[PDB]
């Protein structure tokens, strides 16, 4: 009856179906644009047609005279409130509405409020704006030239910024980590040395649901309530309170159901600030919901790193050092989401899964006439660029030594016995077992047979297709937490959970995180189910409402399972401890005299004497034992001691059509190890979504700008997104190496498929050209671009 | 000038007066509060707005409400019957064919019609038959499993 | 300046204006009938036209065919769900919808569901019901006769109820307290004795807003949300969950703004159950809002006690013993709000403000063909009856001895040094100082001069009017709590408070209580303001939402300040202790080296070194000192150690027109001592209101039944409610005798004015007839009834 | 159903109403002006009091159809551009409300009574407010609220 009872809980390890589905499959979900309030008006934004220039004059009369238009605001209406500019997570400032000039195409210049989105759109076209064009800056290198135009005239005369000294007016910062002198020493005398320049293209998270909000200031009650597509509503609440002067307790921010975030909905966009201001001025609700073109064009982008990787080693493949130099294109304003002490995120995790004794990385961010961003799209704070850098370099090293790409990795892997491992960069990898995982994947796909096959096709000068095999062995860093190290605008990156057990046994739980579709309402419930012996079905979890949920830092960078997942277990355990104390009183025995068996406390050596969580709960409200307050609830704010370090071995086989340049993924095997698994069904979905995003990034996505600074391909007409036809069948596998420091040994996983899959595709494409000397080919790997390579290397048809 | 029209949505007559430029998607969402159908783009690619019109799958963001005077429109809010989930809704639930759920209403309406066009679809046919719907979360794998599940339930 | 900072807080002791006024004075309050939900239908009830009889047949077809009507339910539709009967707080069962018969006129027989309240009303008229009239039971005495008709045919054969053995089929219970043997002995040897019979008429709380709700079961999400006029939403939720089978976490009950309670909105009425069942069946929102006649006729009534008081004494006036026997009319079903172990509430508090060595009381509950209730009108669980009795008896004893009514009270008072004083009944009065308060009142009105004016007027046999002086010195007992003795349906009578401080210094607080206009949103904020040095203005308090607020027992019997007030202070003090700990870390000193001064912790000696609560709050979210979790919040469930005993001394002067029987209150002086005062302005309002209810009850309110059991005067046509013209100007005074056991020494006070004023009016009316031998006159003292007595004692004209 | 045009709080409202519809239900259900309340079915309480064509009227005893071409004012319309009316300020300052159920009606009555009698005595106030019942205040503070509003109206 004990095996059945545990199973009936549908807690830890169970592939129970989602609790979220019921509403979503019947169209009863509640997203921002589904919201309608009494007297709600609609706001639309007048955007910049040029990339760089001075604003001569803005014409509001025609728009204002239009029936249904209530107001037209500009930066002039924002100055008196000190809101034409706003603070960013990066420590820089961003324009809410273009004041004296525009820094990027499609920038927010003015807003209109109307009865509905139809009249609003009209009002936007009716607003005429005159500009004086200025020389555009689109390339980071060209941006740092002496004669390069001044973009940020607002910070003219500042010799330092939020992240140290600034050497040029377009220079944002220079950050580094690792031992520089020691690294230079290895490279100065090392026998084997490889160098590779690579560009990680600017891409966009492009969530199906764009950004939006419904701001509502009630002049009677004197308080603001705004529904919003935010991945950190609590942080927004604190920020909105300070910028507006409205006491925080009178500010309520609520993230309802969100149609995907992926990092794109972490920041505060000028659209939100404008709606709030408009709402406060008109004394009524204002809705703002951007269109696809606006989301791709103006919200947080991802990547855009120009990297220079280097590897030093002995002829047998053993790596002695790593040296990296990056130029980061951050756009006009630096609004790149990251902990305040890390302007380049956690890029120093580029040591990867290898025991590299000496390393040093250096990132230099620069301004350009483009939209802000950098951190978004399942990246864990630049881990995507880190993994891509190291794996591409190891492939370069392997090809120079003519060594097998799997063999060279097995040679450099941090051994299982070395964990907890401290890298050349200072990270303390919690746990891992890369060799076992690698062998498993290689056997599963018959790696030697694939090599034998690739050898055969290469032998025939007439083989109509090229065969490429890609292999990535990566280590992720998820769970941004350690408050001494990580903070968002001063707030330590902890998270929380509050559980309240009702008189009848069911419970309500709220956390400081906010799901955007990853299944928190189900998984969180499963964690609590196993900790308290209460079925997950009746543990109602909720997130996103700053007036009810405990304060947290939100969901992004796969921090939920690591941080909130820990707060949930500990809070549950606080309740469990009190439950024992109460069970002891009822059974008239001592505490260490009781045994916990799935969902009850029983007397040791006497099964007939027990008390279930239901019995205890009622007792808690009925008659609290002496020295105990009535009730049965707890809260826990978890400040993590370390990050979580999940890993994976990804292998991909591609066949390239020599006549057209078309690349077809023949097979893709993904093995992920995120420690203790809460819900494998949910984990699998996250893998499928992440790998699909990777295929999107590596095979087709990009955000090209012309000479004049116009963003090309900013709609789904050109911005690549695979359909069921382009998406390959994914093969998944796993191993279980728990995080020792975690309350339930669980590691994050959502961002792993994204981080790891991207370099696997490039590894497969490049491996197809390896036999003719190709060391690297820049993304995206479209038919067009790949054909250009076939042409250049005389492999075309 | 607003035009008076009566649209049959989920078997119920909806008498409204809307400007001719009113896209069906906004009519369903704004005038009727049938906010299941969603907007994911402005170029007719995503399919998050897919509803069933006069027996065919149509992207409501590229169709006028004024062209539906007397039409039979089916939205996600109308798939269930007496509370019992339609095979297609059950399919997406049992097979975990949804995460954020933004493309779901559109996927369901499309799956509902696709399964009538082709009762016994192969995997390739499913992926192809569902090409007008974009999804950012699932990777499509569980979606084809969901459709295969719905297909089987409809034949039993 | 330190004084200025304290004033700036607007906390304990300040007469600050209310935070809840803004919305109410602009019509933006949110009451039950203001709610409109998508697809919301309206419910109306078919009520019994007779007081007792079997149900022959109910015709639903005419109503069902009526356009707009969706459903017509009867008890038959409730049986499958076992909901045609529901449990009561008194341990009995009440019919939700009459099944085999009706037990009282206006009882719920069937319900209709229509598009709106207009069609719904037409549907009730279309529903025809046939009855077989049975003999009616109106008088409690006739109910006990051997040949009295069987009212509760459902209880046939039972020899025991929930409160002991039953001696007759109409007999509900018999309860007693005190030393019977000792008291019987005292009376047998007492030199002076008095016994008086008095009826405390059945009256109704009649809150301006009637009872109602909007029940909403969502078949898609599988959960219930009910907005309701409830004074205890949390227990309602627990009960609703039990009876519905819906897990408690999926049931959400919310008491919004309520237009007054006064104990009328404590119970669960059949209308609520039907709305819920209807909502569950139809799958959509159902609204039910009763009319005034329904409220007066079927919701909880108050009083209806037939009392036989006895007092033993010595020639000089010292009370030796107290003996009381009571017959209580509880209506058809016993749904009398009360702690499970007290079927007669705290009636044993009838020893009053006097040190009476021996006493005993016995209350006999009886069933009659009337609506249920008994406790519901600022009565504190039968304290209204207990006080009326003792005060009436003391007057009778005073008149027999020809002793001044104030002098006999001062002589019998429990002296200040006797507290904590244990009475003959077992209550431990916390504190008091009756003598000082009495002299204070007597002096302010020049009591001696008053008696001389009265003596001079009585001397003239032609005086057109009679002068009467009533004096009442009472002790209340509020704060229903000790879980060992007090519980509602098994739930200990504790209460709670959760306070959460935000990063920027402001806060949100929730309690298990629920205001109905008494000002909790202001007062509760004041308590926390002083405890934490955070201005009351930004401490946002909320109650009533079971899904957000901590579990509590609601508010009635003036339990809020006693129980929740303590939990608020204690939860605040938990936060203050952590804040001290944080301040110590920041200031690099030990806690013991710190001093709290209004809103900051300062180092002993050096004033320049300090940290405000704002500074501490921020630090809690920035980086928690080693050993502490981030955040600054606390929860507290308070199980009170004892009740609170506020006291009062009220005096009233009346002039009776001998020619018409009209009574004009010439003056009323009310002195109340509720210990530490939170907000003098709010306290004054409660007094004014309660005294007014007192005037209404003593001088006009009653609910008469004719021989056939029909309720007479059940609308505002006859049911007395004073206007600004009939309501006299109240004079208020006070003293401060803090409750030693209470965290802030505050006692409840809202129900004191009601409890004390009623006997003060009767004391004044009887005293006007005292010189001709009158000892008592039953309420109401309407002109009709006073004239009747005027003619009887030859004083007319 | 008769089509009517009523000016409510300064705005025209052309609606189709059933003759039996009480003005109070029209105000609350059709226009969602839920400030006005219902406390009885016998016309005593006055919680439904609104100002119609220059006079205080209990909207529960008046038909909406009768307001065709009428000028109606409710509590939602008392404040001017957010600035409270003298009576609203008076009730706030003098703690003239608790549960707030009778408040909208009290304010609408006082708003008219003060124009009928700008300098009323206490007796005149109490008598002038007789059509409004209150269960919480005991009227005493309401008297002070009216006096407070009267002093500011002549300021
Ligand atoms: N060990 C693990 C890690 C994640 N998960 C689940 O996968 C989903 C994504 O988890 P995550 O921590 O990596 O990412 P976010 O939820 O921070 O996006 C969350 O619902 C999960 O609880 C799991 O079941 N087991
Ligand atoms: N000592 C006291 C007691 C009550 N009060 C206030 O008077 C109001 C009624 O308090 P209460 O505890 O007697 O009654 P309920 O609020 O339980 O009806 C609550 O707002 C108060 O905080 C006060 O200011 N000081
Ligand atoms: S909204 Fe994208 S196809 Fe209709
Ligand atoms: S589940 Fe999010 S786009 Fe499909
Ligand atoms: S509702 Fe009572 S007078 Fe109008
Ligand atoms: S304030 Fe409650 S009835 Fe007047």
């Amino acid at each position: 009856d004990a095996e059945a009872r545990e199973l009936a809980l549908a807690g830890m390890g169970a592939s129970r179906l989602r609790k979220e589905d019921a509403r979503f499959i019947q169209g009863k979900g509640n997203y921002v644009d589904d919201i309608k309030m009494p007297g709600m008006l609609h706001m639309d934004i007048v955007r910049a047609p040029i990339a760089h220039g001075r604003i001569k004059k803005i014409h509001k009369d025609a728009a204002l005279a239009m029936p249904g238009v209530h107001a037209v605001l500009t930066a002039e209406d924002l100055k008196p409130l000190k809101l034409h500019w706003m603070p960013t997570l990066a420590g820089d400032v961003a324009a809410v509405l273009a004041d004296e000039k525009v820094h990027f195409q499609m920038q927010e210049v003015a807003i209109v409020i109307a009865d509905d989105r139809y009249i609003a759109a009209d009002a936007v076209e009716a607003v005429k704006v005159e500009y004086d064009e200025l020389p555009v800056v689109i390339d980071p290198i060209d941006a740092l030239k002496p004669d390069a135009p001044v973009l940020r005239e607002d910070l003219a005369g500042k010799t330092s910024g939020a992240h140290g000294p600034r050497e040029h007016h377009n220079h944002i910062f220079t950050w580094g980590a690792g031992d520089k002198a020691a690294t230079d020493a290895v490279f100065a005398n090392a026998p084997v040395t490889v160098s590779q320049h690579m560009y990680y293209p600017r891409v966009h998270p492009c969530p199906l649901e764009t950004c939006g909000c419904v701001a509502s200031f009630d002049p009677i009650k004197g308080d603001l309530t705004t529904y919003i597509t935010s991945q950190a509503p609590h942080v927004v609440r604190t920020v909105v309170s300070m910028l507006s002067g409205i006491p925080e307790s009178k500010v309520r921010i609520v993230s309802p159901d969100i149609g995907g975030g992926f990092g794109n909905k972490v920041g505060i966009y000028p659209g939100y600030v404008c709606a709030i201001v408009a709402s406060i001025v008109l004394g009524r609700p204002v809705k703002w919901v951007e269109d696809r073109v606006e989301n791709i064009s103006t919200t947080a982008f991802a990547r855009d790193y120009h990297m220079d990787g280097e590897l030093a080693a002995t002829p047998d493949g053993k790596i002695l050092g790593l040296r990296v130099n990056v130029v980061a294109d951050h756009g006009a304003f630096d609004a790149c989401a990251d902990p305040t002490k890390f302007p380049a995120g956690l890029f120093h995790i580029c040591s990867g899964s290898y025991d590299i004794p000496r390393a040093h990385c250096s990132v230099k961010g620069v301004y350009t006439n483009k939209a802000p961003g950098g951190v978004a799209y399942r990246c864990s704070f630049r881990v995507t660029e880190a993994v891509y850098l190291i794996e591409r370099m190891v492939d370069v090293l392997a090809q120079k030594l003519n060594m097998d790409k799997a063999e060279i990795r097995a040679k450099n892997f941090i051994r299982k016995e070395q964990f907890p491992y401290t890298t050349q960069f200072g990270f303390e990898y919690d746990s891992g077992d890369y060799h076992t995982a690698l062998k498993k994947v290689l056997d599963a796909v018959d790696y030697p047979a694939l090599r034998a096959e690739q050898a055969a096709r290469r032998a025939d000068p007439n083989s109509p297709t090229l065969m490429g095999i890609g292999l990535v062995t990566f280590t992720e860093v998820v769970g941004a937490g350690p408050s001494k190290m990580c903070d968002i605008l001063g707030v330590g990156m902890f998270d929380s959970c509050e559980i309240r057990i009702h008189p009848t046994g069911s419970a309500i739980a709220r956390m400081g995180t906010i799901t955007q579709g990853q299944g928190h309402q189900t998984t969180y419930a499963q964690i609590i189910a196993t900790e308290l012996g209460i079925p997950s079905e009746v543990i109602q979890v909720e997130e996103g409402d700053t007036s009810t949920a405990p304060y947290g830092l939100g969901t992004y960078g796969s921090r939920s399972t690591p941080v909130a997942g820990a707060a949930i277990a500990l809070a549950a355990r606080k309740i469990h401890a009190k439950a024992r104390k109460i069970a002891a009183h009822m059974l008239e025995v001592n505490e260490n005299d009781l045994d916990w068996e799935v969902d009850r406390f029983k007397v040791k050596g006497d099964d007939s004497k027990f008390k279930t969580m239901a019995d205890i709960a009622w007792q808690a409200y009925h008659q609290p034992p002496a020295g105990l307050e009535p009730g049965l609830e707890a809260v826990h704010y978890y400040d993590p001691p370390n990050f979580t370090y999940p890993f994976g071995i990804y292998l991909c086989v591609v066949d390239i059509d020599r006549a057209t340049g078309e690349t077809k993924v023949r097979r893709f095997y993904a093995l992920d190890d995120c420690g203790t698994r809460i819900n494998p069904m949910i984990i699998e979905g996250q893998i499928h979504g992440g790998l699909t995003e990777g295929y999107a990034v590596a095979m087709g996505q990009q955000m090209p700008f012309d000479a004049q600074g116009n963003l090309l391909g900013n709609t789904l007409m050109d911005y690549f997104l695979p359909t069921a036809v382009e998406t390959p069948h994914w093969e998944t596998d796993h191993t279980v190496t728990p995080s020792p420091h975690h309350p339930i040994g669980a590691k994050g996983v959502a961002e792993s498929p994204h981080v790891g899959s991207i370099p696997t595709f490039t590894a497969a494409v490049v491996d197809a050209f390896a036999h003719v000397g190709v060391t690297h080919l820049d993304m995206p790997h479209t038919s067009y671009r790949v054909w250009k390579s076939l042409k250049e290397h005389n492999l075309a048809l | 000038a607003k035009k008076i029209i009566t649209v049959n949505v989920n078997g119920k007559a909806q008498e409204k007066a809307v400007e001719p430029r009113t896209l069906l998607i906004h009519f369903l969402r704004e005038e009727l509060n049938l906010t299941g159908a969603h907007i994911g783009c402005e170029t007719s690619h995503c399919g998050a707005c897919t509803v069933d019109i006069d027996g065919r799958s149509v992207k409501s963001c590229t169709h006028l409400a004024v062209q539906c005077d007397g039409s039979e429109v089916l939205t996600v809010e109308g798939l269930a019957n007496k509370g019992v989930l339609h095979a297609v809704q059950e399919g997406f639930y049992k097979e975990h064919g949804l995460q954020c759920g933004f493309c779901t209403p559109g996927m369901l309406m499309r799956a509902y019609r696709f399964l009538q066009e082709n009762p016994n679809p192969t995997e390739a046919e499913i992926r192809m038959g569902m090409t007008g719907n974009l999804c950012r979360c699932t990777g499509y794998q569980n979606i084809v499993k969901a459709v295969q599940y719905a297909a089987r339930k409809l034949q039993e």
